[PDB]
């Protein structure tokens, strides 16, 4: 069953083939497929018990022990420590997932084990597995086309946000910001929205900064329309709180020039000494006369300065701040409104930014100071700080919050949407179930196969939120073919009714129709594969 | 080795660049073009100056090789370009043709 | 053996002699060949080789899974050898061309159990192959027209023949026609590296494009970047190998003053040279800035606060393919950046492309250069999915230079056999058992299409035996309709090149094993 | 001279593909933009360009 051949000859001569070949292992066949076939069953049903409002988290432990408590599929993937390839490519499908939609990075591997444990069934019955990923292949097409059919449109305008609303809390209903459900579906959307180019462009995400530190609860969780900067003010006593601040954004130390190239300057007299002990002096004073020239009322830094610098400025009534990182000189550019200067000599009051309110924030008893730079004019970046009672926590509403963003950023591209609750699997299923009587025999079962495997996600949710799996999904696939409503899924909630529109369960259509694709290309890709050849070696 | 100003002169004057590593092809090729490896950016004087009938770059199979040709049928270097579906056969040929 | 005291060769030499390590190398090819034998036609499937380290590779190409096989038996080294020759030659047929070799030695090998001279079977493989070549080049079918839309259809079908075999046969001929949109570009060498292809995770397979132009990822963008607008209308694109960046002016360079006036002067002298470098960039016109040298953060707001677009450590092949489509030249010095040095294309734009951000240049006329941005949910499949493409692309490549095409599944291969058979029965009799023993061997390539895709191989081998005999020349196996039908009618076309180099390489290399009749290992040093 | 008959091995297209060329054929590319001289006045310079 492995060491792939040992013949010795059959003259008794040695016969090495492939280096260390005693030491290998390999699989052929239909025995490496249903090995693929049980890798990937055991990671979609591990997976699958994360679905849904009432899905249930997994606590991960990295090598050095850090602990992350996460709901999020594609970081519970990342972050298990596999072995077998399948594994991986499991793993690999749900980070492919992550990065194109940003979310259902759960229900692809779901659905991707599914179709794997029916094509076992299939290969059992003696299919080649071939014809399978065909047949799986025009199942996607055929259910991406009544997807399509069963969308509709959101209007993704700024003066009405409620159905961004609505589709950003159906996105968190899942995770654990969900106690401050709609405060955080709101400020995503607000987030998106402000920091997004208009006509159907895209939303560049480094224009969004996300912050998280520990204390306050999570329901202070804000957003900031301008910047949270790590320092604060570089001496003592300067002013803790600027008002209508006029910015200067420098990107030159407050130090005297130094030339890159190599140089000496000699001093080779008294009177040298004296002219340079002078140049250093009004050098300094001529710089903080420049910079107080433009009218400026802070002055922001990117690589510190030196005692005299640092007095000179406090003495002037000019406010500054030290070693900001490039990242958040870029930032703060961005939201006042001013230009990046790289030397005082070109520093006007032109390039000057605006801001309503700069402030210095303490944490309780922690001295730990953070800035604000907010009340910006026309702020085109934005800033989500985020609060908790433990690290965790907050490393959790971070990524719930870039599942968010990523949501409406999808929606932004595209403002079709179907109704989540399995509804859109149901349909898709009834929609391949009907395509299956008018194909030929052999294709059949491969379309029905895909159908039972799609009909996996309403049978999860059902089962997540205690009722019975296969009663409900038979009841509400009855409904929908009984009255023609693609709207009707697993009452997770237990809210009354079945109807999805009516419940807000609302979710992107080019999230499901990447699903769908995503999941049929890496099921085609494992059952294309009918030989391994691993090391075997059982090295340390 | 061939600075980045004077690739880019070059290419500003329309002048094909060739560049032999090994000694022994630099000679080979002085052989075989008629030209006096100068040691120095001064420009060629009539007599150490090189002709050829064409030199292209040509892809043979996979590889990309450079061709100083002649179309006469003399020359002092004379190449044979061998061909086959094995290295050990190539080498094989080759010791034949030694 | 009696031991001498003092030996010929050194202790550990080992040696193998005579018909038995004739009958060894035989086997071992055998053993090698049957590796690949499920990787062939429609029906094939992949192969998963883990190497050392854990990183797997995934492939259906023959050439790409000999090759991560560590074989280290000489004989079977020889098979490796043709795949990668194969592969460098023509691109597509690295698996027939082993499954050939291994299908001769196995013919000849009941012969050479009972002592036939190794010669003659070699003359006898020397002469079948010349004689199949010869046929090849008779019966191939050739296009005398020149015309546009034959030509590019024949290309698309050679294409889509490359490509169904694949993971990406599905979509085989949304691929086939990009492939061939892609070939057509090219101007008169057909360099690959004129053809590039960005691998992006994410997506489904139909997202692939192609672009008439040139794409690219961000590069490590400064502070300052994001305030660069990231669309233009008509750009002039200013192609550069430049380091825009406050530096030293040599590494040698060594600055000696004594007044604090002549301080002052260098530095300003500094941020002048600078200013004047950007300076004359930004007053030749152009809008998108791109070097292969690194592009300081000074730099990068000088051309924020002109609305220009910079961006730098462009990969020296990515500027290559950007000058191919804009039409620029990449100047090392800025001292004239006249417009005929300066890239043009309609639109530039930066977009978000599954996770991650690119430059899209399009809209060039003139292009001779285009860039496959493949789509995917794993590092494996977009490799395949390269792969696949290559194959196409040579297939295409090949097909360019010269449209002589032949039917595949196995229709060549059988027109082959019945030949060698018809030949070799108007022989005296020594060459005859060898000749139909190559014919024979032709049968290999359709009894393993049958065999993966789960046929009764005799009963198929058999109709297209009697098809061919009793007239049918492109008749092969139809997968589909699990029967056989008119491989040409059926536009399964490959280039006879192909065909040909695999009988030229397979007859070489069993000629090559054959001639063998000691093998010694000396031991490791 | 024996040294003045250079072989060069290009795999691929089998021994009977093999030709004899009038000249030197080196497995190298060109370091500028043209790649092929009709009329070629070739200068050999021994000190790095
Ligand atoms: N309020 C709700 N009622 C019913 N179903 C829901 C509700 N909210 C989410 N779901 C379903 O739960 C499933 C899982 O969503 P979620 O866990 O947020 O992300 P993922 O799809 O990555 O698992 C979705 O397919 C969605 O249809
Ligand atoms: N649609 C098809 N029907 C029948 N045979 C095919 C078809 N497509 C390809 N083949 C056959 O499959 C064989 C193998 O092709 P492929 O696996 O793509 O590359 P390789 O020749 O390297 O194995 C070819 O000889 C060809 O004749
Ligand atoms: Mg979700
Ligand atoms: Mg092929």
């Amino acid at each position: 069953a492995s060491m792939g051949t040992l013949a010795f000859d059959e003259y008794g001569r040695p016969f090495l083939i492939i280096k260390d070949q005693d030491r290998k292992s390999r699989l052929m066949g239909l025995e490496a497929l249903k090995s693929h076939i049980m890798a990937a069953k055991a990671v979609a049903n591990t997976m699958r018990t994360s679905l849904g409002p009432n899905g249930l988290d997994k606590m991960m432990v990295d090598k050095d022990g850090d602990v992350t408590v996460t709901n999020d599929g594609a970081t519970i993937l990342s972050m298990m420590d596999v072995d077998h390839q399948i594994a991986k490519l499991m793993v690999e499908l749900s980070k492919s997932q992550d990065d194109e939609i940003g979310d259902g990075t759960t229900g692809v591997v779901v659905l991707a084990g599914a179709l794997l444990e029916e094509a076992e069934q299939l290969l059992d019955r003696g299919i080649h597995p071939i014809r399978i990923a065909d047949g799986y292949e025009q199942a996607a097409r055929v259910a991406i086309e009544h997807l399509d059919k069963i969308s509709d449109s959101v209007l993704v305008d700024i003066k009405d946000t409620e159905p961004l609303i609505q589709t950003a809390k159906t996105t968190l209903g899942s995770k654990v910001v969900n106690s401050c459900h709609r405060q955080m579906a709101e400020i995503a959307v607000n987030a998106v929205l402000t920091v997004a180019d208009m006509e159907r462009r895209d939303v560049d995400f480094e224009l969004i900064k996300v912050e998280g530190k520990v204390g306050g609860r999570l329901e202070d969780t804000k957003l900031i329309k301008g910047v949270i900067v790590d320092k604060d003010f570089s001496h003592p006593q300067m002013p803790k709180k600027v008002e209508d601040a006029k910015i200067a954004i420098l990107t030159c130390p407050f130090e005297p020039p130094k030339p890159k190239t190599k140089h000496k300057l000699d001093v080779t007299s008294v009177e040298d000494y004296k002219a340079l002990q002078k140049y250093e002096k009004e050098k300094f004073e001529e710089m903080i006369q420049q910079i107080k020239e433009t009218g400026a009322n802070l002055a922001i830094c990117q690589w510190g300065f030196d005692d005299e610098a640092n007095h000179l400025l406090l003495q002037n009534n000019l406010p500054a701040v030290r070693w900001v990182g490039g990242p958040e000189i870029e930032l703060i550019a961005i939201a006042t409104g001013g230009r990046i200067v790289p030397r005082f000599s070109e520093l006007t009051a032109e390039k000057l930014g605006f801001a309503g309110l700069v402030q210095e924030i303490s944490f309780g008893t922690t001295k730990d100071k953070m800035l604000v730079i907010e009340q910006c004019k026309n702020s085109r970046a934005v800033t989500i700080f985020i609060r908790g009672g433990n690290k965790m926590i907050i490393e959790e509403a971070k990524r719930s919050l870039h599942d968010a963003l990523c949501v409406i950023r999808n929606l932004i591209r595209d403002n079709r949407v179907v109704y989540g609750g399995g509804a859109a699997e149901i349909s898709c299923a009834l929609a391949v179930s009907q395509e299956a009587d008018k194909c030929p025999t052999l294709e059949q079962y491969a379309m029905r196969a895909f159908a039972d495997a799609l009909e996996v996600i309403p049978m999860a949710l059902s089962e997540n939120s205690g009722m019975n799996p296969i009663q409900t999904m038979t009841e509400v696939r009855a409904r929908q073919v009984k009255e023609m409503n693609p709207a009707l899924g697993i009452d997770c909630l237990h809210k009354g009714t079945n109807d999805m529109k009516q419940q807000h369960v609302i979710e992107t259509l080019i999230g499901k129709k990447q699903q769908i694709s995503l999941a049929t290309q890496m099921v085609r890709m494992i059952l294309k594969i009918d030989d391994i050849r691993k090391p075997g070696e059982s090295e340390e | 080795k061939v600075a980045d100003m004077a690739l880019h002169y070059a290419n500003k004057y329309n002048i094909m660049l060739v560049r032999l590593n090994s000694k022994w092809d630099l000679r080979r090729l002085c052989k075989t073009v008629g030209a006096t490896a100068l040691p120095r950016l001064t420009p060629p004087v009539l007599e150490e100056m090189g002709h050829c009938d064409s030199v292209y770059l040509s892809e043979v199979g996979d590889t990309q090789v450079v061709v100083f040709k002649h179309e006469k049928e003399d020359g002092a270097i004379s190449t044979i370009v061998l061909r086959g579906s094995t290295d050990n056969l190539m080498d094989d040929i080759e010791r034949a043709v030694d | 053996m009696m031991p001498t005291p003092v030996i010929l060769l050194k202790e550990g030499t080992d040696s193998s002699q005579g018909i038995p390590q004739l009958v060894s190398n035989i086997s071992a090819c055998q053993v090698i060949a049957e590796a690949v034998r499920t990787t062939l036609g429609p029906r094939g499937m992949d192969k998963l080789i883990v190497d050392g380290r854990g990183k797997a590779t995934i492939s259906n190409d023959g050439a790409t899974i000999l090759k991560l096989l560590d074989v280290v038996h000489p004989a079977a080294k020889t098979l490796v050898d043709i795949a990668k020759s194969q592969d460098a030659e023509v691109g597509d047929g690295t698996t027939s061309v082993t499954l050939l070799a291994a299908e001769f030695l196995k013919q000849v090998k009941p012969y050479v159990e009972e002592g036939l001279h190794p010669q003659i079977i070699i003359r006898a493989f020397r002469t079948a192959t010349q004689l199949a070549v010869n046929k090849i080049k008779e019966i191939a079918v050739t296009v005398k027209k020149a015309d546009k839309v034959e030509q590019r259809k024949l290309l698309e079908k050679c294409a889509m023949t490359a490509l169904s075999s694949k993971l990406i046969s599905q979509q085989k001929a949304f691929f086939a026609k990009m492939v061939v949109d892609a070939v057509m570009m090219l101007d008169d060498l057909l360099q690959l590296k004129m053809i590039g292809i960005k691998k992006v995770q994410g997506g489904a397979l139909e997202d692939s494009q192609l672009v008439a132009g040139v794409a690219f990822k961000k590069t490590f963008s400064y502070a300052g970047f994001e305030m660069q607008p990231k669309k233009y209308h008509n750009p002039k694109i200013a192609l550069l190998n430049v380091e825009l960046e406050l530096k030293a002016e040599k590494d040698n360079a060594e600055i000696r003053v004594h007044t604090v006036e002549d301080y002052q002067a260098i530095v300003d002298a500094e941020w002048n040279i600078l200013y004047d470098k950007l300076e004359k960039i930004h007053h030749s016109g152009a809008k998108v800035v791109l070097s292969k040298l690194p592009i300081g953060d000074v730099a990068t707001q000088y051309f924020a606060d002109r609305d220009m677009f910079c961006a730098g450590r462009v990969p020296e092949e990515d500027l290559k393919r950007t000058m191919m489509a804009c039409g620029g030249s990449i100047q090392t010095s800025v001292n004239a950046l006249s417009a005929d040095v300066l890239g043009r294309c309609q639109v530039f734009e930066e977009t978000q492309i599954g996770g991650e951000r690119y430059n899209f240049f399009t809209g060039c006329p003139k292009a001779k250069t285009c860039t496959f941005i493949l789509r995917g949910g794993a590092e494996q499949f977009m490799e395949e999915t390269e792969r696949s493409l290559h194959d196409a692309i040579m297939i295409v490549r090949r097909a360019i230079k010269n449209d002589s095409v032949v039917a595949g599944g196995g229709a060549i291969e059988m027109e082959l056999s019945k030949y060698l058979r018809d030949y070799s029965r108007t022989i005296p009799g020594k060459q005859q058992l060898l000749i139909g023993a190559y014919a024979k061997a032709l049968e290999i390539i359709p009894r393993q299409l049958c065999d993966n895709a789960g046929f009764d191989a005799t009963n198929i081998l058999n109709k297209l035996r009697a098809r061919h005999a009793q007239g049918g020349t492109w008749y092969g196996v139809d997968i589909n309709n699990e029967d056989i039908a008119d491989n040409f009618e059926a536009f399964v076309w490959e280039p006879a090149m192909v065909r040909i180099n695999a009988l030229t390489a397979a007859s070489e290399a069993a000629c090559l094993i054959v001639s063998v009749d000691e093998t010694i290992k000396n031991p490791r040093s | 001279n024996v040294d003045n008959i250079r072989v060069c091995k290009i795999l691929g297209s089998g021994i009977s593909s093999s030709s004899v060329l009038h000249g030197m054929v080196f497995k190298k590319e060109t370091e500028g933009d043209v790649t092929s001289v009709k009329d070629a006045k070739i200068a050999v310079y021994s000190c790095p360009f």
